[PDB]
């Protein structure tokens, strides 16, 4: 058994990460894992002739009390040289497997095995932290589902032929099964496929959950549908209007703008007439439906905003040139990070089955918050790239 | 003996080739004398002429040799180290004993294939004669790898003692070696010679008990005492005139005491250095800077000791408003039994509000906390539930704070004053734009200079404010202005600001709303 030459992508060098520290329960757990993982092979102490780094983490499982390690090789994975069925989104369901352990029989370039260099750190820096490497291809490492893909076929192969109502798309740690069969039918065909594999050497991904891609229509904007307008909801009413013509260019408000003649009280009751009427109701037939000719291409990045609605909702949207939105949601249902990780995960599930990519997101919290406690919710074997942002003040009202 | 760490050169580079300063004949002979006696011990070797390579050396006797160019051809090592434990964190001791650890670097293999870049020459004192060219075995000293690889060494070293003995508490920094137990007396110093045996073994030379240094440690500004820890002696200058730099060195050190020393406060001395010209220019202290001059010196007086860390009691964490944008805190797990304690002054942005500050001192505290005791502690805040909870669920960016109690300890957080979430009924309507027109037929057309387009949309809003009564709603078409105001900030660098939040806390009730 020999492994596969991988190599950066030209001229690039090593990652060399900071770990961010962690809850010396999170540690333990770490130590208990890496120790095993070392028995068995999978990893190996390196000494200081290895300079590169990337962080781990610990995260918990759904419907399981053992941790599960992750590794941010978001940065590996960028220096990672080179090397998707529109069907899984008409499926009815889906259910997340995590096939993440498939890895740990395939072994690693020698010659890259340096790369995949973590730490393990200590509290109150009372220890230089254990330092490891892996031997056999990683989770979470851009390179593992490639090298693997052969494999993966020869063992999904039967599967697929047996089963041709089904629909597996991999991605990164995780197997998206999709089909229209009822539910019930469903989590018993789920089951025959995870032993299927044990039958060659496999965890619910997200619950024993299923995702309905079916039904993950597009949240468009909407007007406040009121009995009496007052000045100030004819402001808000064109504000929100001026906007939202960026995007379909055929809104007016000539005449909405026109009622709002002078300096009147704010809370003085317009009535609207009829020029005015035809003119709300005309853009509100507008905005019904999502903008024409916006279409993705696998050129560009996919970015995801989120917006606090406070009230434990949120909205975001993906898209990739502004204003050009791909698809646009709400999230609600506990603290603030709990529900944006959530969320997060959620609008991320969601890209890699729409378009079999991670968006890039920017949180509207502050960073060293999100670093301290993103993982006590995260479960997904994944990482986003993101950024922190100021959520400006219209840009909330705008949306729900 | 030890496994060689395996090194090479940065990629594509060579090792260095620069030649051999001139020496006098009286530093050749010492030179010899020292490196003969290197190469009896094997920490160097005598090389074929065929080594092209060579780094210079000098003496001060003591053999200095000059390793920049090899080091700046030699690849990167794992960092030999980011941080230091910090004293709250550590645990009680009933004894510490602190380990030189003499030549080190000398005690450590050098992988073989790395030798022959090592490579420097000694100069033949008759000219006639070629020099001798020597190599070295060990970690030179003055080498990049020297460090990180002697500490990677020691750990190995150490791993079995440690497994024998775990029981027994051991942190390496740099060359001294600390040991920690808590055996009686007398154990205690015979694990120490058994240890000391463990390192001899591995030719690792330590001091004799009658020779090691005996606490308190000064260790990285500090003095630890096995049971108590603070930091070594504070003393302020008594002193007629100040230069900035006196002004400057004096406000870096009360900083340092922070840390344990509750109570500093540097805001009238840090005031003094305003508008200064010179590092050497004299500053007179102002009646307020003597006043928290004396009141410093006079707490650091008294010497206080932070306690170390008992990781069987809970952490408390407790903070206090000690002026504006100021905030204090201490950890303690036996009640008032601190473990540290310290100071937040941290403003980010240029406006905001107690609540949005206490919130930002509680991460601080949080991302030290786990740094310090891998675990954050049970806050005790000046802010009751609800006014966070309506701050919160009424604020754009997320956040949340762990497990916290109120403690009615003045001043408490609250916010000053809030915007309606609907226009107000019967209250004036004020359009701004630099002046305004409101729904009553007022209007104020103010033209002001040296003035910003945004500090201008501002000033609209005040006049506003001031001429409206109890109760106003006011339609502002400024983006920015309705941010800032939005926020709800109750402290700005902007006096402007500071003006409107003051007219903002007076009135009953006060709508501000948006158009284009
Ligand atoms: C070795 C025991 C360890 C510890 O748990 N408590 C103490 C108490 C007093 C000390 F002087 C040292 C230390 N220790 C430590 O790591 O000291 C480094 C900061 C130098």
């Amino acid at each position: 058994i020999e492994t596969v030459p991988v190599k950066l992508k030209p001229g690039m060098d090593g990652p060399k990460v900071k770990q961010w520290p962690l809850t010396e329960e999170k540690i333990k757990a770490l130590v208990e894992i890496c120790t095993e993982m070392e028995k068995e092979g999978k990893i190996s102490k390196i000494g200081p002739e290895n300079p590169y780094n990337t962080p781990v983490f610990a995260i918990k499982k759904k419907d399981s009390t053992k941790w599960r390690k992750l590794v941010d090789f978001r940065e590996l994975n960028k220096r990672t040289q080179d090397f998707h069925p529109a069907g899984i989104k008409k499926k009815k369901s889906v259910t997340v497997l995590d096939v993440g352990d498939a890895y740990f029989s395939v072994p690693l370039d020698e010659d890259f095995r340096k790369y995949t260099a973590f730490t393990i750190p200590s509290i109150n820096n009372e220890t230089p932290g254990i330092r490891y490497q892996y031997n056999v291809l990683p989770q979470g490492w851009k390179g593992s589902p490639a090298i693997f893909q052969s494999s993966m076929t020869k063992i999904l192969e039967p599967f697929r032929k047996q089963n041709p109502d089904i629909v597996i798309y991999q991605y990164m740690d995780d197997l998206y099964v999709g089909s229209d069969l009822e539910i019930g039918q469903h989590r018993t065909k789920i089951e025959e496929l995870r032993q299927h594999l044990l039958r060659w050497g496999p965890p619910f991904l997200w619950m024993g959950y299923e995702l309905h891609p079916d039904k993950w229509t597009v949240q468009p904007i909407v007007l406040p549908e009121k009995d009496s307008w007052t000045v100030n909801d004819i402001q808000k009413l064109v504000g929100k209007l001026n906007w939202a013509s960026q995007i379909y260019p055929g809104i007016k408000v000539r005449q909405l703008c026109k009622l709002l003649r002078g300096t009147k009280a704010l809370t003085e009751v317009i009535p609207l007439t009829e020029e005015a009427e035809l003119e709300l109701a005309e853009n509100r037939e507008i905005l019904k439906e999502p903008v024409h000719g916006v279409y993705y291409d696998p050129s560009k990045d996919l970015i995801a905003e989120i917006q606090k609605q406070g009230q434990g909702q949120w909205t975001y949207q993906i898209y990739q040139e502004p204003f050009k939105n791909l698809k646009t949601g709400k999230y609600a249902r506990t603290n603030d990070v709990k529900q944006l990780t959530e969320a997060v995960q959620k609008i991320t599930t969601e890209s890699i089955v729409i378009w079999g990519k991670t968006p890039k997101f920017k949180l509207p919290i502050q960073k060293e918050t999100w670093e301290t406690w993103w993982t006590e919710y995260w479960q997904a074997t994944w990482i986003p790239e993101w950024e922190f942002v100021n959520t400006p003040p219209l840009v909330k009202l705008w949306y729900q | 003996p030890i496994e060689t760490v395996p090194v090479k050169l940065k990629p594509g580079m060579d090792g260095p080739k620069v030649k051999q300063w001139p020496l006098t004949e009286e530093k050749i002979k010492a030179l010899v004398e020292i490196c003969t006696e290197m190469e009896k011990e094997g920490k160097i070797s005598k090389i074929g002429p065929e080594n092209p390579y060579n780094t210079p050396v000098f003496a001060i006797w003591r053999k200095l040799v000059d390793f920049r160019e090899l080091n700046k051809r030699t690849q990167d090592f794992w960092e030999v180290q980011l941080g230091i434990p910090h004293p709250a964190g550590i645990k009680k001791k009933k004894s510490v004993t602190v380990l030189d650890v003499g030549d080190a670097y000398f005690s450590v293999p050098l992988d073989e294939d790395f030798r022959k870049y090592t490579a420097f020459t000694i100069p033949s004192i008759n000219n006639e004669t070629p020099g001798i060219r020597y190599q070295y075995n060990v970690l030179p000293q003055g080498w990049k790898g020297s460090p990180a690889i002697f500490q990677s060494s020691m750990t190995k070293i150490l791993e079995p003692f440690r497994k024998q003995n775990p029981d027994i508490v051991i942190y390496q920094y740099m060359d001294d070696l600390y040991v920690g137990s808590d055996l009686e007396i007398g154990q205690h110093r015979t694990k120490i010679e058994e240890l000391r045996q463990h390192l001899l073994r591995w030719g690792l030379t330590t001091p004799d008990k009658k020779h090691q240094k005996e606490p308190p440690f000064l260790w990285m500004g500090y003095e630890l005492h096995p049971d108590k820890w603070t930091v070594q002696p504070i003393v302020l200058p008594e002193k007629d005139s100040w230069t900035v730099n006196d002004i400057q060195k004096l406000v870096g050190k009360l900083n340092w005491a922070s840390q344990i020393y509750p109570g500093i406060k540097v805001r009238q001395l840090c005031k003094l250095l305003r508008g200064t010209k010179a590092l050497t220019e004299v500053i007179p202290l102002t009646e307020e800077a003597e006043l928290e001059l004396a009141e410093n010196r006079e707490i650091l007086k008294e010497p206080v000791h932070g306690v170390y860390y008992d990781p069987s009691k809970d952490l408390i964490a407790e903070i206090q408003k000690q002026g504006q944008g100021q905030w204090t805190y201490q950890i303690y797990q036996e009640p008032f039994k601190n473990l540290k304690t310290g100071k937040y002054a941290r403003m980010r942005g240029a406006h905001t509000n107690d609540v949005k500050q206490l919130t930002e001192a509680v991460q601080k505290i949080t991302t030290e906390s786990i740094v310090i005791w891998g675990k954050t502690p049970k806050f005790k805040l000046p802010i009751q539930k609800e006014t966070w909870e309506t701050w919160w669920t009424e604020y754009w960016q997320a956040t949340w704070i762990p497990e916290w109690e109120f403690v009615n300890t003045p001043p408490l957080v609250k916010l000053w004053y809030q915007l309606e979430k609907e226009p107000i009924v019967g209250a004036e309507t004020f359009y701004v734009d630099a002046g305004y027109v409101t729904n009553r037929g007022r209007q104020k057309v103010v033209t002001l200079t040296d003035t910003t387009n945004q500090k201008t949309e501002l000033q609209a809003i005040y006049l506003a404010l001031q001429d409206s009564g109890l109760e106003v709603n006011i339609v502002t078409d400024s983006q920015y202005a309705l941010g800032i105001i939005q926020a709800q900030p109750d402290q700005s660098e902007s006096e402007l600001v500071n003006q409107i939040i003051e007219q903002l806390i007076k009135k009953e009730k006060v709508y501000l709303a948006w158009v284009p």
